[PDB]
């Protein structure tokens, strides 16, 4: 069975299933976790870096694509590096020509557009990365859960990597909580960070382990990392 | 999209074989037969019309066509192969030679275009050989009469007379007993429909037959007068009449 | 503009003027015409200020390239050819540049090569280029010696410079000085034309039809 | 334009070249080699535009090199000029053609006769006993079609092209600087640096 | 994708051979022999016609001896039409010489040439390499006589006496047994038809299985001319050199 | 300016009796100087000749064309190219040239080796192609050529007689024209054998 | 057959991971990153006693301050060197300044991926991944001394400290226990040296193993043979010693 | 248009088709290169498949690349023509532009490169060649020996060998040449190189072929005599005992 439709994207299972495109589905399993939830007035990244050895440094997990929007991501940073890369130019072709910020809903088409391109061709391969996009636009926050098969969902909340369910059903609780944490950027931190701690296990969250990016309403997208995290430990 | 065969489907095997080459022979065989005789002053060509259906009307498909007013040529094999060498072959005549130099090319050298043609559809990238044989006849004025069959290789051979397809073999051994360098057309053309007779199996006239003789010029096909130089075709198709008169003396 | 650049004993004394002009317009008194491509060659610029600048600037960074991967130090006949085979591709575009590539090598010794935007690659022990050339020529053809102190030879190409600032209209502001041996090359300073005349005159007894 | 001067004697080729180098109002140098050996027995001598000129020779120059590598042979004089000749004979019909002219001496080892050409920037070549590019044959050509015999000694040679600078001294308005010659024979070519009051 | 479809034409072996140039090569050993032998005065070219009826029409046949220049010629073993498409392109490439130098083109460089062509369709492309091996005969003024020999692979080398096709095992100890380096073109003729008459996997070898070419400088005139043999020519040597 | 205008020359041929003559002069000039006394505008690929006035450096290419096509075509053909096929060869091969021409004044003379039939033609430099019966002109003294020819020209004259004319015409008609001279050279054709024979005229 | 950039049912490039173990097969090669500079050493491993080691060059300078090594197929490395060069000199031609390591090392990684046999992105034109690692190591003024882990999947990584090629789980391992973040250039030295001559095949000394260093004060240099046998000796001694 | 991977990695982490270049390698005519004080010597084997050829024009193994620097090599003859080509016409650039010939370490470099490109590239199959390369820097008296395989790897050696039983003469090389004492005469080097090749040749005067580089494009290939006399001289010291 599988292993005779899983050779490249432009297969179909006989059950009408995309083998590769599931399999890079996996890369983002594979990945460290990360978090993403908002209010009324800001949206909040938390995302937890891994480190190769004692020796290493905690791999970056959060990309700032525009003054108004970033993004984190779960699987191969490469495919995180081209797609928001992709995003920056979008952000900024919108400035330049119209001298409109993008929509955070509007990058999010066009995210799943050209992920979608490769999952239809010959030769391609699907992005092996997930990607979670926050943003302050004309319309609020704004929440958004970016998955390599080309769907992209927009949410209150939610998480990806391994074990990214615990955070997962902690905002699905917390939901009527945390989406009323307006004006209170702290706050909503926190709750992301109680939400990403429910996928604890090995370790915990430490300073220089720890990673976090807010965006909103007089907030425009900012990392924070290492000391000045500290405050949320 | 995009071709991405860019590598050939024509092989050597192990043994030194080329698989398509002779698999696409293996179709020539399976084909209708068709021949050629050369006479002393002419060439015949001949093949029978295999009307898929009674409501099929057999002239609107001519196996027998002309190359330039002085060439034609027949086959066996894949009818639809043919047909696209048949437009590829009257348009090399004009493009490699004709707007060149002004004149008709001679066979030989058609032929050799042809004969290219099929060659390279047999090493170029994502194609399968042609599967047919032609028989090409012809004259011109510095080589006289001449006869060449060229097969899916795309390799060529001047012949005296001779038959592909079907029942060549056979056909090709009543050549061998019929024919002599003192043959007339007339006498080209009766030999030619005897061994024809042999290959088939319903009926035999001038309406399921298909023939045509490259021999004299025809000035009255010509079409205008004004010209001294310009005497008209060599090639002629016979008419299914021309055919049934020829068929009484048998 | 004036520049010039000659062979000697000590190596190479390069020398230009500091002004620029867009017509009868002084732009400026304070321009740099030399350009230390690295720390062992100098360029020189006349004609296109943007052209020259560019160029010779792009020049380095081949240079650099080179010496990463041939691990050795780039030769003066291979920098120039560089810069010449460049503006050779460009013939007829309307790039503007009379150029002197200055360097000192253990290979060849000191080394000039004039290149300009028609492609031409000169090499020779004395050039002049720009609208007071021929004011520097004639002060340097006649007291050059191949035997110069460096101190004497820093002088002559100062004295030339100074020749081609009072008479050319579209030179002056301030003379540049550099020295070029195999160790690199040495600034000498920026001198400005207007206390240098009136210093030349009084010390050496030359300019006697200027009023001072 | 520069002097660019050749002569074909009983058994070598000899070519004078002019030394100046003018650009503009100045005369930048006077020490200017226009030529390009081309192989061991064949030498090339330029005029033209600016960087064209250099550009050109060079480019030929790389070229018969790699050809003498390739078949570890040297091609013959006449071989070596049609090359040429083919090269400037594309370039005219090209966006920015090669404005350069040139003469082609060279010695056949195995015809054992020297060999001059003369090619334009056209691809325009003939074979001479003596030419010249630009102006330089309105002034010597005269005194060439008087003194030149076929079996003339390289001496001769030297001594006839001296009359020829002469007379380009005296009746040419340019100060071209004298002239570099070399001499183009069954051993090979040389310079002969001693012109200046030969 | 294609990719399954995909034969990989120029892939080594695990033993580091050309599966396709192998295989080429068994091909021509298939084909009609041709030969060639180099004499102090001039080359001799002989081939065997793979195939014959009493019908095909042999005056106006030529299928291994083909005229590339007019001091160059070859020897085809193999698949004619792919020899037809490389021998066009020799063609051509002696004129652009002549062209370019105003000299014909010295025989080796145009063996170099084609041989480099072969090489191509060996390392790159995917494509089938071409089912033909070339004797080549020609004359130049540096290296006179020489003869040359290439197969699908691109490789090339000189010879003195050499075949390709069909028993060359057996033709070439026959000719490593009677050649001589002071032989005469005549000698050599002989010796070419004596050599495909041993080896000859027909019953005997008449005229009409042969075609015939040599490359001799006419002492009574002092250039290089090509003489392809016609069908009576070939009928006469073979009765004079006693074969009938 | 004018690059037929350059270098100088001209070239004639005619027709006689069983045969044919195609004349030139020697010149190759570089406007008012003189160059080369013996530049010869006249080629020949088999049997069939060709000669060309005009730019020196496209005569000298076009030469140099026609032998590496007529090479390929006996090499395919097994035969030498005709007088007739030949003029083609020219015509199709300038024309395709049509707006980068070559600045050439071709003539084409012969005689057919089946038919024995004499043949000249002329071709303008975008392969117009003139096929007289009598005479042909080219080059910078053709309006000379055209009048000597005109009244000189008589059909089917002998070898030994068409040479006279045909030597006459040329000569009288490179003394009237500053870029053409310097020497003549004058090929006479029959179907066996042809004779090339250089002409004495003056030298200014 | 299968595509090159295909995805394992584990959601791994196959054509990367197959990379990965070339690259354990090569010469070992370390780095080690101190508040002083950072050494980068290497095992030559020369395959004959006939072959002049100092011809081997798997430590090679990128720019003044920027200077790596490389372990596996070495061949490999030669383009991605190229690269680094023209981006480094490229950079500073732009914007008149040094590019910063971090920046020098994205650039080089951005190569990575690019392969394919028709990959619907851009134009990568590469048959396959590169089957070498690299150790990029220099200093800048944002962020001073830096060593990176290049590797073929386009991801690299800061270390401290970093071996890679045949040796590496070992040597890290002991890279883990001897990394402190006040050691000295020369300890560092001392003990790139240490742990070369633990993994080792040969008895290491001044002829198959190299040692180099990149200091703000005087930029990426390679010790000659003469200077790290001395460093060898020193080292010798202080084991002796207890 | 074809552009399929055909060198690709394999689980174990290996190139198969570069792997089985230099098998194509290991079949091919040995060859071999030693420097000595002031020279460098290579020699290659003559196959016997065949005897009955013309050695004036058969392509010889030795090429000159420029005329201080050759190549010899060991593998397919039609790869190496190609090689061959580039590297000439990359010693012409290197002059034209630089205005110096090639050292024989950037000729070197420059092979080396263009073998490793073909083992990452679309639709082509890597060199099946391994090469030498020796000469003398412009202006340099130090010798040059530099090895070049298809994975496109590159390094110098004081004597080193190629192709078929490679391994055998490599061993004979490494127990009979002193780094101390490199074969301070042409005709000493020329001899260490002769004896090695006979290792493995077996007694082929015809078999043997021989090219003397020394410095400032001092190049010349030797003559079956001249090498017959080496070979001579060798069986005696062996009988002498
Ligand atoms: C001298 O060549 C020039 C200078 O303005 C530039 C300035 C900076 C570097 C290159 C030299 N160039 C000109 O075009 C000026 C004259 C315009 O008539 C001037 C001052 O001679």
């Amino acid at each position: 069975f599988r292993n005779n439709y899983d050779g490249d994207t432009v297969t179909f299972s006989p059950t009408g299933r995309l083998f590769q495109v599931e399999y890079a589905l996996e890369a983002i399993k594979q990945g460290s976790v990360t978090v993403g939830l908002r209010s009324n007035t800001h949206a909040v990244l938390v995302a937890l870096k891994r480190n190769a050895d004692e020796l290493s440094s905690y791999q970056k997990k959060i990309i700032k694509c525009d003054e108004h929007m970033g993004l984190s991501l779960a699987g191969l940073a490469p495919d995180a590096r081209v797609l928001s890369n992709y995003l920056r130019q979008q952000c900024n072709y919108s400035s330049l020509v119209f001298n409109r910020k993008l929509a955070v809903e509007r990058a999010g088409h066009l995210l799943c557009d050209k992920a979608q391109k490769n999952t239809q061709s010959y030769g391609g391969r699907p992005y092996g990365v997930g990607l979670l996009i926050i943003g302050y636009d004309k319309s609020g926050a704004h929440l958004l859960e970016f998955q390599p098969s080309g769907n992209v969902t927009e949410l209150y909340g939610t998480a990806i990597g391994a074990r990214s369910q615990g955070a997962k059903t902690y905002l699905e609780r917390t939901l009527d909580t945390f989406i009323k944490i307006d004006g209170n950027p702290d706050e909503l931190i926190k709750a992301g960070v109680e939400a990403i701690s429910q996928s604890l296990r090995d370790e915990s969250l430490t300073v220089d382990n720890l990673s976090i990016a807010i965006v909103g309403k007089d907030t425009p997208f900012t990392i924070y990392d290492g000391e000045a995290v500290a405050k949320y430990i | 999209m995009t071709d991405r065969y860019s590598f050939s489907l024509t092989t050597f095997s192990p043994s030194g074989k080329l698989g398509q080459i002779d698999y696409a022979l293996t179709a020539v065989k399976q084909g209708v037969t068709s021949l050629g005789i050369k006479a002393t002053n002419g060439v015949v060509i001949a093949t029978e019309k295999k009307s898929s259906s009674p409501l099929a009307m057999s002239e609107t498909l001519s196996k027998v066509s002309l190359l330039t007013p002085d060439i034609g040529a027949v086959y066996s094999g894949m009818g639809p192969d043919y047909r696209v060498l048949v437009d590829k072959s009257r348009k090399v005549a004009h493009t490699s030679y004709k707007r060149i130099y002004g004149e008709y090319p001679p066979t030989k050298l058609l032929v050799s275009e042809v004969a290219k043609i099929m060659q390279e559809a047999t090493q170029s990238g994502g194609v399968r050989p042609f599967g047919v044989s032609l028989l090409i006849a012809g004259h011109d004025e510095f080589n006289g009469f001449s006869l060449y069959q060229v097969d899916p290789s795309g390799s060529y051979f001047p012949w005296k007379a001779t038959a592909i397809g079907k029942g060549s073999v056979a056909a090709k051994t009543f050549l061998e007993k019929r024919w002599n360098d003192e043959l007339e057309l007339e006498d080209a053309i009766h030999i030619a429909l005897l061994t024809l007779k042999e290959s088939v199996e319903g009926e035999f006239n001038g309406d399921t037959i298909e023939l045509a003789i490259i021999g004299d010029e025809n000035p009255d096909l010509l079409g205008y007068t004004g010209i001294p130089t310009d005497k008209g075709p060599r090639f002629r198709k016979l008419t299914s009449q021309e055919i049934n008169d020829r068929l009484e003396a048998l | 503009t004036t520049t010039l650049a000659f062979r000697f004993q000590g190596g190479i004394i390069v020398a230009v003027d500091s002004r620029a002009t867009a017509g009868n317009w002084v732009a400026s008194q304070t321009v740099k015409k030399v350009i230390e491509i690295n720390p062992f060659l100098l360029g020189t610029m006349a004609g296109g200020a943007a052209d020259c600048q560019f160029w010779e600037t792009w020049l380095g960074s081949q240079c650099r390239l080179h010496e990463l991967r041939e691990k050795e130090r780039i030769s003066v006949a291979a920098a120039s050819k560089i810069l010449s085979n460049l503006v050779y591709q460009y013939k007829g575009a309307g790039l503007s540049m009379g150029t002197m590539i200055c360097g000192y090598t253990r290979k060849e010794g000191p080394t000039i090569y004039y290149v300009d935007s028609d492609g031409t690659r000169l090499k020779g022990d004395i050039f002049c280029v720009g609208s007071g050339q021929t004011f520097a020529y004639g002060v340097l053809d006649s007291n050059y010696k191949w035997d110069l102190s460096v101190e004497d030879a820093l002088y002559l190409g100062k004295r030339s410079i100074l020749a081609a600032a009072h008479r050319d209209a579209y030179s002056g502001g301030s003379v540049n000085l550099y020295h070029v041996t195999e160790d690199g090359w040495i600034y000498h300073g920026n001198h400005d034309v207007g206390e240098l005349f009136w210093k030349v005159k009084e010390e050496e007894g030359s300019f006697n039809n200027v009023i001072g | 334009m520069d002097i660019i001067l050749g002569i074909r004697v009983q058994d070598s080729v000899i070519l004078a070249s002019s030394k100046a180098v003018t650009r503009g109002i100045s005369v930048l140098k006077d020490s200017d080699d226009k030529t390009r050996q081309l192989s061991p027995h064949t030498l090339m001598s330029f005029a033209g535009e600016a960087g064209d000129t250099v550009q050109f020779a060079e480019y030929i120059q790389a070229n018969i090199q790699l050809y003498s590598i390739r078949e570890d042979y040297e091609l013959s004089p006449q071989a070596v000029s049609s090359f040429v000749r083919q090269e400037l004979a594309k370039s005219i019909r090209s966006r920015r053609p090669y404005q350069v002219n040139v003469l082609i001496g060279g010695y056949d080892k195995k015809k054992n006769k020297p060999e001059l050409y003369q090619i334009d920037y056209l691809g325009t070549k003939v074979e001479l006993p003596y030419g010249a590019h630009g102006y330089s044959g309105f002034y010597t050509f005269s005194l060439l079609d008087h003194h030149y015999r076929p079996d003339m000694t390289t001496e001769e040679g030297l001594d006839l092209l001296k009359l020829c600078v002469q007379e380009l001294e005296k009746r040419m308005p340019m100060d071209f600087k004298g002239v570099i010659v070399k001499i183009v024979d069954k051993d090979g070519i040389r310079q002969v640096d001693d012109f200046q009051a030969q | 994708g294609s990719r399954r479809y995909d034969s990989r034409t120029t892939i080594f072996s695990p033993e580091g051979r050309l599966y396709q140039v192998e295989y080429a090569l068994e091909s021509i050993s298939h084909a009609g022999t041709a030969i060639g032998i180099m004499a102090s005065d001039g080359i001799v070219l002989a081939a065997e016609r793979k195939v014959t009826s009493t019908l095909l029409e042999q005056d106006t046949s030529t299928e291994k001896l083909y005229k590339l220049n007019d001091k160059i010629a070859v020897a085809v073993a193999g698949l004619t039409a792919d020899a037809e498409i490389l021998i066009n392109t020799a063609r051509i490439h002696a004129q652009n010489y002549l062209k370019t130098y105003n000299e014909d083109i010295p025989v080796e460089i145009l063996v170099r040439r084609l041989s480099d062509i072969k090489q191509g369709y060996t390392q790159h492309g995917g494509l089938r390499p071409f089912g033909v091996s070339f004797i080549y005969a020609g004359y130049d003024d540096r290296y006179g006589y020489q003869l040359y020999t290439s197969n699908p692979s691109g490789n090339y080398t000189g010879w003195k006496a050499i075949s390709v096709g069909a028993n060359t095992s057996a033709a070439q100890t026959l000719l490593q047994m009677d050649y001589k380096d002071d032989m005469k073109v005549d000698d050599a003729i002989e010796l070419a038809l004596k050599t495909l008459s041993k080896t000859t996997d027909s019953s005997a070898l008449t005229y009409d299985r042969l075609e015939f070419a040599t490359i001799r400088k006419g002492a009574n005139d002092g250039e290089v001319y090509q003489k392809i043999f016609k069908p009576q020519e070939i009928k006469d040597i073979l009765v004079k050199t006693g074969i009938t | 300016s004018d690059p037929s205008s350059i270098n100088g020359g001209i070239v004639v041929a005619m027709t006689g009796k069983d045969c044919v003559a195609i004349a030139c002069d020697l010149r190759l000039g570089s406007q008012s100087l003189g160059v080369s006394n013996k530049f010869e505008k006249i080629f020949h690929y088999g049997h069939v000749f060709l000669g060309i006035t005009g730019l020196a450096t496209d005569v000298t290419t076009l030469n140099e064309m026609f032998r590496y096509k007529t090479n390929l075509y006996k090499l395919k053909e097994e035969r030498a190219i005709e007088p007739e096929t030949f003029t083609q060869l020219v015509s199709s091969s300038l024309y395709e040239r049509r707006f980068g021409p070559y600045f050439v004044g071709p003539v084409v003379a012969g005689i057919n080796s089946k038919s024995g039939k004499p043949f000249i033609a002329g071709f303008d430099l975008i392969g117009c192609i003139d096929e007289a019966k009598d005479f042909i002109v080219s080059g910078t003294a053709s309006d000379q050529l055209f009048g000597m020819c005109e009244s000189l020209y008589e059909p089917n004259l002998e070898p030994e007689d068409l040479f006279e004319t045909i030597s006459q015409a040329l000569l009288n008609a490179a003394d009237r024209d500053a870029l053409s001279g310097w020497g003549a050279v004058v090929y006479i054709i029959k179907k066996d054998e042809v004779v090339k024979r250089y002409l004495k005229m003056r030298q200014d | 057959d299968r595509g090159v950039s295909t995805f394992s049912p584990e959601g791994r490039l196959f054509q990367v991971e197959y990379s990965l173990e070339a690259i354990k097969l090569g010469s070992t090669a370390i780095g080690i990153a101190t508040k002083e500079g950072v050494v980068l050493g290497v095992e030559k491993r020369a395959t004959s006693p006939l072959l002049e080691s100092d011809s081997i060059e798997k430590i090679v300078e990128i720019d003044r301050h920027i200077g790596c090594a490389m372990s596996g197929l070495t061949a490999d490395a030669r383009s991605m060197i190229e690269h680094a060069r023209t981006a480094a000199v490229t950079h500073n031609l732009y914007y008149d300044e040094d590019i910063n390591v971090e920046s020098l090392t994205q650039s080089v990684c951005d190569l990575a991926l690019r392969f394919g046999e028709g990959a619907s992105g851009e134009e990568r034109l590469m048959s396959r991944p590169f089957g070498v690692a690299l150790l990029i190591a220099g200093h800048d003024a944002d962020d001073g001394y830096q060593l990176f882990h290049a590797e073929p999947s386009g991801t690299f990584y800061r270390y401290n400290a970093k071996a890679i090629g045949s040796g590496s789980e070992g040597a890290q391992a002991e890279l883990l226990n001897e990394w402190h973040s006040s050691l000295t250039l020369k300890e560092a030295e001392l003990l790139v040296l240490k742990i070369l001559k633990q993994v080792m095949e040969e008895k290491l000394d001044e002829n198959n193993a190299q040692l180099s260093c990149i200091t703000k004060q005087d930029g990426f240099k390679i010790y000659d043979n003469e200077k790290t046998a001395e460093l060898i000796k020193e080292l010798k001694e202080k084991e002796a010693a207890e | 248009g074809y552009d399929r991977a055909l060198s690709i990695f394999s689980p174990d982490g290996h190139i198969f088709q570069v792997e089985y270049a230099l098998e194509a390698v290991k079949r091919g005519t040995c060859a071999v290169g030693v420097k000595g004080k002031n020279c460098v010597v290579l020699g290659c084997e003559r196959r016997s498949t065949l005897k009955l050829q013309d050695t004036r024009i058969t392509p010889s193994k030795v090429s000159k690349i420029d005329s201080h620097v050759v190549l010899s090599f060991s593998g397919l003859n039609a790869d190496s023509r190609i090689l061959i080509e580039k590297a000439r016409v990359e010693a012409q650039s290197h002059r034209l532009t630089l205005e110096d010939p090639v050292t024989v370490e950037y000729l070197t470099r420059y092979v080396a490169g263009v073998q490793q490109r073909y083992t990452q590239s679309g639709g082509v199959r890597p060199f099946g060649v391994s090469t030498l390369i020796a000469g003398f820097d412009p202006r340099d008296d130090e010798p040059k020996l530099y090895q070049t395989e298809p994975s496109g790897i590159y390094s110098s050696w004081s004597a080193q060998t190629i192709g078929r039983n490679s391994k055998t003469v490599r061993e004979f090389l490494e127990k009979n040449y002193d780094r101390k004492e490199p074969p301070a005469t042409v005709e000493e080097c020329v001899k260490l190189t002769v004896r090695s090749l006979l290792e493995v040749v077996q007694t082929g005067a015809k078999n043997i072929e021989i090219t003397v580089v020394k410095p400032d494009s001092d190049i010349v290939a030797l003559s079956s005599e001249e090498i017959n006399q080496y070979v001579t001289q060798i069986e005696q010291e062996k009988q002498e005992q």
